[PDB]
């Protein structure tokens, strides 16, 4: 049995986790839906969901959430991804200008026990596309290009997306603190 | 600090083969039959009154909101009795209760007490689908009655949808049970004597049932026992969800936590009554 | 459905020039002194047990968490007390009594019989700052020490800090009052059968203040009254803060609420206990 | 072994000084107005029973006696409360209460609550006959209702005439008592934690008299005091006739005996209550 | 006869890289911080009892007062505990801990074991202003307890306030020390068999600590040792006003007495820890 | 609080013809005599160091100059042996000892054993002057040697002048008798565990008797005997001027007081011992 | 009922880390080296004394047969010493000291407290082995000498070869250290306040040993901890033959045994000492 879980409604989240951390016997996955508060410091967003995914489902939790704050904007949305990408789809290319197009792609785990709340932060350089361009991946991975790479996260596949981004070094940090 | 599955199943198999096993089941046992466990009552007697069920929960506890419930009106809570019979004893949840696998896995054992805490016709009604034949002892009279020679007996703690007056469910009826003059009260007290009990789907949040496990070890403390023989009799607590503070609370109590597993809680519940088997 | 300060006022009057009014006080009659209510002790507790306070919330009640503190290591509820008493009774903690509104109101008055839920000397310490001596009656061997001839008995109903045997604070000490035998228990009950009482700075959540009340209703509804004369004698319960379900609650138990006014907590009480002179 | 007049007398007065002796009165305090004590009402109940009473003592004791009188035929018990009312009420016994000495001694002393256990209104008849004012409380009624300010409470333990349903006399009744959880009990309870009592013309006989000191030990030997500060507080026994067992008996609940002349009974609780003045 | 600061300074600088120097505090070493000794006690308990502080002195010794004191009504010793506790370890006596340069000279040194035998948190609380961390040991349960692997252990030999049961200050209390089965009697006769102690503030009143090294110098002498080597390892004694008697009993028991300037008795003592580093 | 001597005079014909109470002698016993007590054998030692009797006096306790005596020279300690026999039992000191009320008064009784912490021949030399016959038993070798059948045994507690090793007068000598192993220890132990004592002139100064009696009451306290039988074997003390402290100290021990006429201190104690008789 | 190698495993790992673990080594722990265990010492004597080795150990236990070789001749107890350093300390036992590996995978740990109860320089010859370097204290001088800072103390509790009078064999010699005041026995009662133990090949047959243990558990019981703090310091006893009553005699002590596999009795310990690594 289990002993940590992984709880996310995002099923492309699901299985970027288990392409790394599946083998490990010692994590569980749970679907449980949270409500994050209005704060663009993913810092203060990912502690605050973590115990309010705790009250939820009662055992030690893992919640994730993300950040894509853009220097055009400066550091908007950070944590208020999540409603820019349903209302700006592509048309978030078109708002920024183009020679400023500079932006970091953060992310964050925090696991709760039940009494204490840990916070993993990796964070990755990179620049919006002047267009949406690739395939694969989910939402916002056509438009964000890593610092050296041509390429966005869509057109990479997902051990070359892993290379690149925040979950890639996250895995490895998650993994040592708690022994999966 | 917790047992597991398969080491909680030999200490089982034990006190049931001695016969001084009894499981107590709570509202989490009828929960996949798609009954209302405490949270969806009080969504439903917000609806009767008027509030959204997000507000009406921050102005009390569980037995405090039923209370206001009660007192609303006359005769208000003969109807939640009589609406209650009409969606917990209904023909839909007969049907999901035959292909259950916990009320198989419960009614294939052969026990002799069984306690539960809920209103409903589906913990003897699991022993009349396999065949077997239960008796059931709400009230005073079910006591006195007359039953057969060896049938298991189904003892409705907090009472029965068929007998409105025995049901506890407002405050000023958990206050009459801290007497613990009661009929249940008092064959439950005289069962924890001997035998070790086995909570299923139950969450100690009962303040009348924390109050017996504590009445028992002053019982226990004052008896001066060593610290082997003291500890020897234990009672066993399976729940997937348990928290940090509660399980410390209960070792006090000689009870011990069976950890399940959270993923399907209606599997981890079949394996444990068929590990006991 | 609920008093005003002007309403309430000659009902006070009328009960304590009889000398038939006793005064009851919780933990937000110290709340302006600078100390801890029932939540900031869980803050104080949890930091030592390496919790986040939030975290350590969410495991169980008031009552459970304290009897988790306490279980956590040998001597951790003697070391509480100590604590307790160093930030409780300090100095800067008896300097914001003297000039604290509600304690100088409290004090002017000729008062028989106090009681309190709160473990700190700023109750019986007002009225010796008034020139006026006071009597703490907490433990088995203060009910027969020696006493003045009239002097008002301040009736530490839950303990005092420097009794520490006193102090119920953890469930298995609440648990232990619900037997109603100690000497705060059946001196509150005799004083009940009498006695109008003035809740200030308390709110309902003990449950075995709430058992009190109850029961005394079993004497009254057993007496066959009528409806005019079983609610003669009522109790009055101050609170800024009142939801919607308790108010309804009390009116069983003969408890009425005085709604005060929730701008300024501390003028809205130093005006009710001028009010009664 | 036994205290005397004169060497009580100093003890008695201390406590009375002190506000903290409160008289407990019994049927031998009626005996000098020719009532009948508990061997003449079982004469008057075998007479109409058709009993010779000298049979119908030997099947059962004072409580089962009554019992079997009251269940004999219906509104048999409503009778026995009428003739006595007629007989222990009556005019005659007025004129020979204003001029008993021990009732003008008794009435001459300020006492602020007296108990008592026999059904006449002597003992505040007493206090009327000295132009005192007295308060009787019997039932929850009396004790709710409106009182003077400093009016001397007298509390009828085990019930009143002119208040039917308060009489215990039948085994019923004492067993219903054994709960504590009359207002005469309670109150007695909540008196007895802070007061010494002084037994006049009261033999301990009733259960439920000798269980209330039973348990205030529970409370005394879990304090645990010393062995001085245990035997501080004292009550009073004063008894012209008691044996060589129970003595010793009510040494253990702190209850010394003060031993009174038996030739003249009334002139030696007489002498007794000027020595407290 | 008699080491001066600059004589004993070479020598607790050898015993201090050694490792084997163990201070030993006294209650002169909380004077700086405005707190009672020996004598102001008494006169704190002479003013509760009703005695002249100088009347009081003279009925007996310092443990025969207090002996006197905690039998004069019950809980009286309870009390006292919680009163020491609001005055030695007020706020106000905290920030005069921080400039005291005897303290910041004390948590300066890297000690391993500290004794003491004053009730205040300012010697272990010396340690947590300097940085370091230390680890009270006053009863069983915290020898057994989990400590860190390097940290300084200060033993509170009299009992400290936090836990009120393992304070000796009353007569019973030494004379249930003599028989040396306390854990902090058997950590200090193990120490004692292979270190050399400090002893700061301290004068030799009691007689428990008299009678240890009374018993050292008894397994001393039976081990034939020659003149040379039994008067090898030392036992220092920093006093600003030693006698004329009392040195000379202590080179007896391998005790060298240092003498410290009297006229500053704070810089003395500072410059005598500053030394040894 | 204390006896007078017509009150403890029964109390002690009853012990003596029951043959279970034994007289406890002191230094005042000795002081008709003329003989130094306690203070002015330190007069005397402080003239032989070069001291000041009052300057010597603020040095140190009883015991501890006396250690500081034997110390300053060696034979020191044999020599004040020496000149204590030429003092204490001189021709004179002989004579003044038949014609002596008290020792006459205690001769005349027929003792089985008597206790002395005095220096001298003069509780058996009493003995002797009345015809009767005694036997000093001071070492293990007095113990051990033959006596005749029955004879007063004096049990010499200190020691004896003619047996220079047993006296214990200084400080090392009475820190080696709180093992309770020398044989007037073992003695006096077992004694006291079935007999009553009378203490004659003896005020209880010394730390090892102090503790004789502690740990009979820890053999007492923890055999849980009621409050009536753990207070009928009583000791007596025999003083003239007894302080407010030391008679409430004692009262623990079950030692009850005597007060004694002090205007004559040697009258006083004869009517005592000849109302035993 | 009984832990196995690899559960004691990481409990052991835990508490070397904190540095709280301490080997207990017996005369098993020399078995390998060919030398005599406490049977073979018997055939030895019985060789001298003219007996037959199956005759002379049925008269007596093995304290009171070394204490009949002693007396038989004077100075036979110094040429036993004289024998033993032959054949415990020779040559050829050193060289089956550095491949053993018991020896090996002892002094491979960083341990800082070692106590032994057997006569032989092969515990701190085995630090030696490893580049290590130990101290050795068995009398009162070694305490008192001089060591390095950081250096494991070899505690020989019954004795060392090199100093003939500390070596306890004879009957006399175990009682004399049943006053538990050697200085071997004052430092073991410090360091079981505070460490975990673990015994290897010793079995407690010494009745001083198991009188150390019994008199921790009087301290544990009388400090009145919980069930669940009493039971949290653990020692360990590894043993390949305990029998069916020793192990539950020592779970009272808490003492829990380590079976190691009886088949190579040298291998299962040394797989024990390297689990701690
Ligand atoms: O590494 C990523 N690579 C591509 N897209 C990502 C990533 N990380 C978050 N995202 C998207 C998903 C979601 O649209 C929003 C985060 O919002 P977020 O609240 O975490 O998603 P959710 O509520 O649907 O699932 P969950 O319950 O785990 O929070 O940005
Ligand atoms: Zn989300």
């Amino acid at each position: 049995a289990p002993t940590w879980f992984y709880n996310t409604t995002n099923s492309e989240k699901l299985r970027e986790l288990q392409h790394v951390l599946g083998g490990s016997a010692k994590l569980g996955y749970l679907t449980a839906k949270v409500t994050e508060i209005l704060d663009v410091d993913l810092e203060t967003v990912i502690r605050a969901k973590a115990i309010a995914a705790y009250r939820a489902v009662r055992v030690p939790v893992i919640v994730e959430h993300g950040a894509l704050c853009i220097d055009a904007l400066n550091g908007l949305p950070g944590a208020l991804v999540k409603p820019f990408w349903e209302s700006l789809d592509t048309r978030l290319c078109e708002v920024i200008p183009a020679g400023q197009r500079t932006a970091r792609a953060r992310g964050a785990l925090c696991y709760c026990d039940g009494r204490e709340r840990h916070v993993l932060i990796e964070e990755t350089e990179g620049e919006i596309a002047p267009s949406a361009r690739g395939t694969g991946g989910f939402h916002w991975d056509p438009i964000f290009i890593p610092k050296g790479q041509t390429r966005t996260f869509a057109e990479m596949s997902l051990d070359e997306k892993l290379s690149f981004s925040p979950l890639g070094r996250l895995h490895t940090r998650l993994r040592t603190e708690l022994g999966l | 600090t917790t047992l597991t599955l398969s080491e909680a199943a030999p200490l089982l198999k034990k006190e049931f083969r001695e016969g001084r096993l009894i499981p107590f089941l709570g509202a989490g046992f009828s929960k996949p039959l798609k009954l209302p466990d405490g949270s969806q009552l009080i969504a439903s007697l917000a609806k009767t009154l008027g509030f959204e069920p997000e507000l009406f929960d921050m102005h009390g506890r569980f037995e405090q909101l039923a209370e206001f419930f009660a007192i609303s009106a006359p005769n208000r809570l003969q109807r939640l009795v009589y609406e209650m019979s009409l969606s917990f004893d209904s023909a839909e949840a007969e049907a999901l209760r035959e292909k259950s696998p916990m009320h198989r896995a419960l009614a294939a054992l052969d026990w002799r007490t069984i306690y539960t805490t809920n209103y409903d016709k589906h913990v003897e009604g699991a022993l009349r689908d396999a065949g077997k034949q239960a008796a059931v002892l709400a009230s005073f009279a079910d006591f006195q009655g007359p039953r057969a020679r060896d049938v298991c007996e189904v003892i409705k703690f907090h009472g029965t949808l068929d007998q409105p007056d025995t049901i506890v469910l407002t405050e000023s009826s958990y206050f009459q049970r801290m007497a613990l003059d009661a009929p249940p009260d008092q064959r439950l007290r005289a069962d924890l004597l001997a035998n070790s009990f086995l909570f299923i789907g139950y969450s100690f949040s009962d303040t009348n049932i924390r109050y017996i496990w504590y009445r028992m070890n002053q019982l226990r403390e004052q008896s001066q026992l060593g610290v082997k023989h003291s500890q020897a009799r234990r009672c066993f607590f399976a729940t997937h969800g348990a928290g940090l503070v509660q399980p410390d609370i209960l070792q006090q109590w000689n009870i011990d936590v069976i950890q399940l597993d959270p993923t399907d809680k209606s599997a981890s519940v079949a394996r444990l009554l068929e590990s006991i088997a």
